[PDB]
């Protein structure tokens, strides 16, 4: 049985009403459906068991519903601590399965990322490698496309990205994309650029530097 | 289902 | 208190076998089902198996059969997880969860109590400290605006690395990104901070990188170009 949660990411406001869906590939016997909440760095917390029953300690704003192959978790009033990842788990058969999860994040105004490009340092250059770091500071939403251009040549497969968690104060995300090269390949070229495409940007913003200027 | 096994013992032990 | 205390984190080589413990204290043990659920970096939980300690009735996931062994010790109230033939796809956090009790302790099957987790890093790479390289603030920063600087914590094994700024005095505007696993098998992360441009020439910014597995403490000063 394959569990599929919906949507992938739910962007709502604090105090609004939240509804998360869980769809099973086949019928779940006896209503054996559970809803777990998980915050980054912690073990999941059981919010709902047996489709609709609620364990002691879970506030009344969480309520489960559904039957057969369609299930739904409902948070009547979203509190500050109710934004996290939610997983639905079936356990009617001998082989329990979880869902891919739903990311319940905070909705806010669209903010453009502040883009900063950093060339490799000389101390790193004398070691044999070169890392060019592009930074997208404080933006919303978190979907952003970063593209590296070494003398107008599109790079692919030599850059890694990582995004921070949603900030607890401004609900913004920060992204970091590092381009790793050898010193030889780094000195074979001059212009290094990282162009960013985001919703809060009218045109893709390119931050570049010439090697040695 | 194995997840229900602990329930049987719960019933049988209770009665 | 119903507490589940697991064993410490471990670094295992590919093909070896690992054993994770789970001390259950303050609740029913024999007639309640324990479960082992792992979670890869950046992914969701995945149920692996379970056991009923009374008669050692185990239930293994079809994916992990032939490679999994869950055991129970009723004398010491402990649940174990033996996983052989470790691969890179087994590097995750392993949680031991006990089901919940309802009216008259009715086994609710769903997992209510969880342990603190056991981080298993399945990699051969030797324990190495990180090389800290400065992300200097650009010389073209906005005159009277905001500047950005940071440190690049590159090539270290294993996790984790704790990064602070000015020994912990500077906290505002600091972003320490989650580490990424490079192709070389080593980890790497970046820690940036945004400061007023009018303080780049006077204020001294120092990033503090601390790696416990390598006993490495590096202090790196970031200054403009």
């Amino acid at each position: 049985v394959v569990m599929t949660q919906s949507p992938g990411t739910l962007s709502l406001s604090p105090g609004e009403r939240a509804t998360l869906s869980c769809r099973a590939s086949q019928s779940v016997s006896g209503g054996a459906l559970a809803w777990y909440q998980q915050k980054p760095g912690q073990a999941p917390r059981l919010l709902i068991y047996d489709t609709s029953s609620r364990p002691t300690g879970v506030p009344g704003r969480f309520s489960g519903s559904g039957s057969g192959t369609d299930f739904s978790l409902t948070i009547s009033r979203l509190e500050p601590e109710d934004f996290a990842v939610y997983y639905c788990q079936q356990y009617g058969t001998s082989q329990s399965t979880f869902g891919q999860g739903t990311r319940l994040e905070i909705k806010r105004t669209v903010a453009a990322p502040s883009v900063f490009i950093f060339p490799p340092s000389d101390e790193q250059l004398k070691s044999g490698t070169a890392s060019v770091v592009c930074l997208l500071n404080n933006f919303y939403p978190r979907e952003a496309k970063v593209q590296w251009k070494v003398d107008n040549a599109l790079q692919s497969g030599n850059s890694q990205e990582s995004v921070t968690e949603q900030d607890s104060k401004d609900s913004t995300y920060s992204l970091s994309s590092t381009l790793t090269l050898s010193k030889a390949d780094y000195e074979k070229h001059k212009v290094y650029a990282c162009e960013v495409t985001h919703q809060g940007l009218s045109s893709p913003v390119t931050k570049s530097f010439n090697r040695g200027e | 289902n194995w997840f229900d096994i602990t329930n049987w013992l719960w019933y049988i032990k209770k009665k | 208190e119903v507490q589940l205390v697991q064993s410490g984190g471990e670094v295992k080589r590919p093909g070896s076998s690992v054993t994770v413990s789970c001390k259950a204290t303050g609740g029913t043990f024999s007639t309640l089902a324990f479960n082992w659920v792992r979670q890869a970096p950046g992914q969701g939980p995945e149920w692996m198996g379970g056991i009923v300690p009374l008669f050692s009735i185990v239930n293994y996931g079809q994916k992990f059969q032939g490679r999994l062994t869950i055991r129970a010790d009723k004398s010491t109230t402990t649940v174990f997880l033996d996983l052989s033939g470790l691969t890179s796809a087994d590097t995750a956090t392993y949680y031991c969860a006990r089901e919940g009790e309802g009216w008259f302790g009715k086994p609710l099957r769903a997992f209510e109590f969880w342990g603190q987790g056991t981080v298993i890093t399945v990699s051969s790479a030797s324990t190495k400290g990180p090389s800290v390289f400065p992300l200097a603030p650009s010389s073209k920063s906005t005159s009277g605006g905001t500047a950005a600087l940071g440190c690049l914590v590159k090539d270290y094994f294993p996790e984790p690395v704790t990064v602070s700024w000015n020994s912990g005095a500077l906290t505002s505007g600091v972003h320490t990104f989650p580490a990424v696993l490079q192709s070389s098998g080593l980890y790497s992360l970046s820690s940036v901070v945004t400061v007023p441009s009018s303080s780049l020439g006077t204020q001294t910014y120092i990033c503090n990188v601390n790696h416990k597995p390598s006993n490495t403490k590096v202090d790196k000063k970031v200054e403009p170009k």
